[PDB]
């Protein structure tokens, strides 16, 4: 009885472990795929870029919000975003649709989310690092920026805005 | 044969699959 | 006298459930908040030291996710092996370990209760809390190092007496588990030692937020497996008796556990998928190894389902589903872990979503995450702890559980389980609506209107769990270990898995290989930045 059940349970567990493992592999293959598309742009560049959080509001690309949007290609724009307590400059960020947007976001105080609602933009912002991400907005309109990394008592009311023009 | 255990891991696979394919889908929608 | 290990083990349980009660008080308030309802005026009247939602949230996570969990882990994963070996722990160390825990707890609790350390249970720099938080917490966590020694002592002493014997199952679980925990703990010890302590004492002016995050999540994942594996130990070696059956495979159990020693630690970057400065190839690698570490639980699901089925067919249940009803749904020690096991299905599921590199950008730092992990720690671990109260409290105190007390226990378990299911729905759903975690949203009520429906779920969960908690306080204040047999049918696997030093080495090498290259680059380019107090 028991020696038959321990045999059968185990013979079937073995199939299950094979199967689950393959599903896991398929997932891995599917994740690989995303890595090869443009949708992979939202993965932060691997890339250390230090900056001084004490001077970033006072010298450099972050120090004149109104010129933070800079054509860097024929169809690419770099945007220098400051994420601070409690908010984002510029407000708003204006970019052309269909243009590839390189966001270069840092913080002058604490860590901040940059989760662009309705998109896959969702990056952490660490003081003294520049986070780099890419998106091409595909519909024009207002997108809301949320902060999803607790940063003090103003956390719940820290939003920003990206306006995509046609 | 352990039909009961097999059921459980069946519900599991499906739950996993819905979750995972569910969010793969949302990902491409938002990308 | 003959088991003063009971007295210590007990002290551990009581303090953790102490921590759980106090922690959970903030729970229903945070649930109503995620149902767009601000009840905090009410809270700030009962507990007028509470100055913010975020201070309550710290208390909650720290007391529930670190304090309860660990104390429970120390209770179970010291005592159980000792009883299996019928041997005595070093009671000098076992009391040292408890005191470091108690004294460390008090020492960080002070700033917490004083709005001096309202960082979360993650304390990410530059957010800067009181020195006593980092000191306090330091001592608390190192209390488990002592525990690690205790059990390796026990094991070695036993292996002295019994060479050419393989390690016995529970103790083999306990050893691979404490070995895993030491390895895993280093990142955070490193973080405290090189960074957090010097910083809060004023010795250094900055910490590098990226490097602190990285050293943190080195520890920050395996800590959850260190929460999980006491409940696993019980689900494996006690539960199958509670249900009326047996463990279907001893090696299968060891294998799961061994896989956890190898794979719990080298995975941390899946908390850092949205971090800058970490290299995407290294993020893919960790993604791969994190899909791998979900394997011992895929395995566990089967071994355990099989064991329950075996129980319910022994107990005369016939069908595809006969076996389920034939089980002891009158025994809260059976019911509670089985319910957690259920909610772990979707919990594991969401866990596997979070681990895919690019899928994380959908859900990262939304309400999805807390949804995922309440299923895992707040339910499956906690319910396992809760229901064990019904065999463990007798075994430690000699006090019986009445019928009435048994019934009250079933109710709580069920209320708590259902609450958790409901909140889990509300939270996953809000997360998919891009509702963020760690947010006092009731305070911006017109902000997430697309989330009305999952908000109803969250309110309901709020009062369901409030009542659950209220009952559990009332019940707890009102109040041979049932090891299962293994079933009859490899000595080759079992012997190889017992080369424990060997496996420990591999686990150590894998960390070096998974974290080394990236931490070297990090330490060559530190950018410490000033602390802030924004609460
Ligand atoms: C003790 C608690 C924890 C467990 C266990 C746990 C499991 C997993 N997690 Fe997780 N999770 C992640 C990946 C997973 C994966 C791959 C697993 C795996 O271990 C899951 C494997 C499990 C399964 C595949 C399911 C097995 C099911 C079973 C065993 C059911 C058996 C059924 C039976 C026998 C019932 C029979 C009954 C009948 C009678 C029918 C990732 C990402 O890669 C993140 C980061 C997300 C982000 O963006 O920040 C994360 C974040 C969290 C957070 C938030 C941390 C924070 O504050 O920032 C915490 C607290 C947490 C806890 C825990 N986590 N997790
Ligand atoms: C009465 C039961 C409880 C309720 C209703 C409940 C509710 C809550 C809510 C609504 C959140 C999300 C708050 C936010 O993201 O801002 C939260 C946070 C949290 N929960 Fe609980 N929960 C309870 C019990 C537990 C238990 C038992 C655990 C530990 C085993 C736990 C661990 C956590 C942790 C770690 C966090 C995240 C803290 C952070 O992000 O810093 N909860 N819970
Ligand atoms: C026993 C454990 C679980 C207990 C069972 C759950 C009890 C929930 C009650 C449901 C009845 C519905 C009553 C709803 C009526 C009041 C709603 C209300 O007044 O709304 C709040 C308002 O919008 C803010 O200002
Ligand atoms: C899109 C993909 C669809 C997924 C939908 C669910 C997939 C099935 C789930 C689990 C199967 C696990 C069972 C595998 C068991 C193999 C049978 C076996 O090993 O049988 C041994 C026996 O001795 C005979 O000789
Ligand atoms: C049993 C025999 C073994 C057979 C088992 C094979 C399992 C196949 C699973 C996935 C294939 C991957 C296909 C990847 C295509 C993904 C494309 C997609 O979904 O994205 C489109 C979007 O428009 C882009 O931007
Ligand atoms: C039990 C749980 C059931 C839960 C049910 C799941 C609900 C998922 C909803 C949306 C997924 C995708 C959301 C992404 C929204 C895309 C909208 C968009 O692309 O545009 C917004 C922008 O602001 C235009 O100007
Ligand atoms: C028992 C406790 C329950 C556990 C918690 C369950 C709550 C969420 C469940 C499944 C999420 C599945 C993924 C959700 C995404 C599916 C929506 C979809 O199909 O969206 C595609 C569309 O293109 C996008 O805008
Ligand atoms: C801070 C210091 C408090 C130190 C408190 C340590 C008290 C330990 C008492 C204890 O448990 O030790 C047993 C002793 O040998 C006989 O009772
Ligand atoms: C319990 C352990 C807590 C850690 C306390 C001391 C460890 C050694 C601390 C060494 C402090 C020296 C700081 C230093 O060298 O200064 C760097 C500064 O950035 C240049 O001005
Ligand atoms: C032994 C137990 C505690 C040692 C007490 C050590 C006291 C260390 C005090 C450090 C301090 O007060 O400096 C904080 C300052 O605000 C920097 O930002
Ligand atoms: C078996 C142990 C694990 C080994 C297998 C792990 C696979 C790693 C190989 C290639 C990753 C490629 C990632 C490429 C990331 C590109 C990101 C990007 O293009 O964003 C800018
Ligand atoms: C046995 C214990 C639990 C085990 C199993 C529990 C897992 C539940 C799985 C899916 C729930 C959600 C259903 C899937 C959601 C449907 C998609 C949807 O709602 O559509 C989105 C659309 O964009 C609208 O806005
Ligand atoms: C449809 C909407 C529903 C709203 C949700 C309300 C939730 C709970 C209400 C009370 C539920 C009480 C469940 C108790 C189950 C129990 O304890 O049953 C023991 C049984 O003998 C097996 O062990
Ligand atoms: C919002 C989400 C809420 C949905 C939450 C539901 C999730 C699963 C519920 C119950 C699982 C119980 C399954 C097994 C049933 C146990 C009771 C039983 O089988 O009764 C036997 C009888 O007592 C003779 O002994
Ligand atoms: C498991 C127990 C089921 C709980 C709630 C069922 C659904 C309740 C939600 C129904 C709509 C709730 C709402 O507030 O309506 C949306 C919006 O306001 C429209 O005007
Ligand atoms: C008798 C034991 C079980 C009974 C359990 C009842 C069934 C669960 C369904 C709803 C309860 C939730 C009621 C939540 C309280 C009011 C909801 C709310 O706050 O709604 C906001 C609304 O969308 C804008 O004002
Ligand atoms: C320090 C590492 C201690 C744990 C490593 C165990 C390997 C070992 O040496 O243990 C064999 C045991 O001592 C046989 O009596
Ligand atoms: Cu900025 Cu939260
Ligand atoms: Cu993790």
């Amino acid at each position: 009885d028991e020696h038959k059940a321990h045999k059968a349970i185990l013979a079937y567990e073995k199939g299950w472990l094979a199967f689950s493992l393959a599903m896991l592999f398929v997932f891995i293959a599917l994740i690989a795929y995303t890595l090869a598309t443009h949708t992979a742009g939202v993965i932060p560049a691997g890339k250390l870029e230090r900056v001084d959080p004490t001077t970033v509001r006072q010298e450099g690309p972050w120090a004149d919000p109104a010129q933070a949007v800079v054509q860097t290609g024929p169809n690419q724009y770099t945007v220098y975003v400051l994420a601070f307590a409690f908010g984002y400059q510029p407000n708003p960020i204006e970019v052309p649709q269909g243009a590839e947007i390189v966001f270069k976001i840092t913080s002058p105080d604490v860590i901040h989310g940059f989760h662009v609602e309705g998109t896959n933009i969702n990056v952490e912002v660490l003081p003294g690092e520049v986070s780099t991400v890419r998106y091409t907005f595909k519909r024009p309109g207002e997108y809301r920026i949320i902060c999803n990394q607790y940063c003090g008592l103003g956390h719940q009311n820290m939003f920003g805005t990206i306006v995509v023009k046609e | 044969k352990p039909k009961g255990a097999l059921a459980v891991i069946l519900v599991l696979t499906l739950t996993i699959l819905v979750f995972w394919l569910g969010v793969y889908a949302v990902f491409f929608a938002r990308g | 006298e003959a088991y003063p290990e009971k007295k210590a083990t007990l002290y551990f349980l009581v303090l953790g459930f102490l921590a759980l009660i106090v922690g959970s008080l903030f729970g229903p308030f945070q649930a109503l908040n995620y149902g767009n309802v601000d009840a905090y005026p009410l809270l700030k009247r009962l507990l007028p030291f509470v100055q913010s939602y975020y201070q309550g949230l710290t208390l909650h996570g720290v007391l529930n996710a670190i304090v309860f969990t660990q104390l429970f882990a120390q209770a179970i994963m010291v005592y159980l092996p000792a009883r299996e070996l019928n041997m005595r722990p070093n009671m000098g160390l076992m009391w040292l370990s408890w005191w470091m825990a108690f004294i460390g707890l008090v020492v960080f609790a002070l700033p917490l209760l004083a709005n001096e350390a309202t960082v979360l249970y993650t304390f990410y720099p530059p957010l800067k809390g009181h020195w006593a938080f980092y000191l306090g917490a330091s001592v608390f966590v190192l209390s488990t190092w002592v525990s690690i020694y205790i059990v390796l002592d026990l094991w070695r002493r036993w292996k002295a007496a019994n060479p050419g014997k393989v390690t016995p199952l529970v103790t083999y679980m306990a050893v691979v588990f404490w070995l895993m925990w030491f390895l895993a703990s280093l990142g955070l010890v490193l973080e405290f030692v090189l960074f957090l302590l010097p910083w809060s004492f004023g010795l250094v002016e900055g910490v590098d937020p990226l490097v602190a995050r990285t050293l943190f999540w080195w520890t920050g994942h395996p800590i959850v497996y260190f929460w999980l594996l006491p409940a696993y130990a019980i689900i494996y070696t006690i539960l199958p008796k509670q249900a009326g059956g047996k463990l279907v495979s001893d090696p299968m159990a060891r294998l799961a556990f061994l896989l956890f020693l190898l794979l719990s630690t080298p995975v941390g970057f899946h908390h850092q998928f949205a971090d800058p400065g970490i290299d995407p190839t290294w993020k893919m690698i960790h993604s791969v190894l994190t899909l791998f570490v979900a394997v011992p639980s895929l395995m566990t699901a089967f071994t355990v389902a099989a064991s329950l089925e075996f129980a319910g067919r022994l107990r005369g249940g016939r069908g595809l589903f006969g076996w389920i009803r034939a089980l002891p749904w009158d025994n809260p020690a059976f019911v509670a872990p089985v319910l957690g096991l259920l909610g772990f299905i979707p919990g594991g599921a969401g866990g596997i979503v979070n681990a895919s590199f690019t899928l994380d950008y959908v859900v990262h730092n939304t309400a999805w995450v807390p949804g995922h992990f309440h299923l895992q720690v707040a339910s499956l671990v906690t319910l396992t702890a809760m229901g064990s109260l019904y065999w463990l409290l007798p075994n430690l105190t000699g006090k019986p559980i009445s019928d009435a007390q048994r019934r009250l226990g079933l109710a709580v378990v069920w209320l708590w389980f259902l609450g958790m299911m409901i909140m889990a729905v509300g939270l996953h759903w809000a997360g998919l609506l891009n509702v963020p975690r760690r947010a006092y949203i009731a305070q911006v009520p017109d902000a997430y209107p697309h989330a009305a429906v999952p908000m109803v779920f969250n309110v309901l969960a709020g009062i369901v769990l409030l009542v659950a908690l209220l009952l559990f306080i009332y019940g707890l204040f009102s109040v041979p270990l049932p090891f299962a047999e293994v079933i009859s049918g490899d000595r080759r696997l079992v012997l190889a898995m017992d080369r424990i030093g060997f496996w420990f080495a591999v686990a150590a090498i894998l960390v070096v290989l998974a974290y080394g290259p990236t931490l070297v680059q990090l330490f060559g380019h530190l950018n410490p930045v000033p602390g802030w107090r924004l609460w």
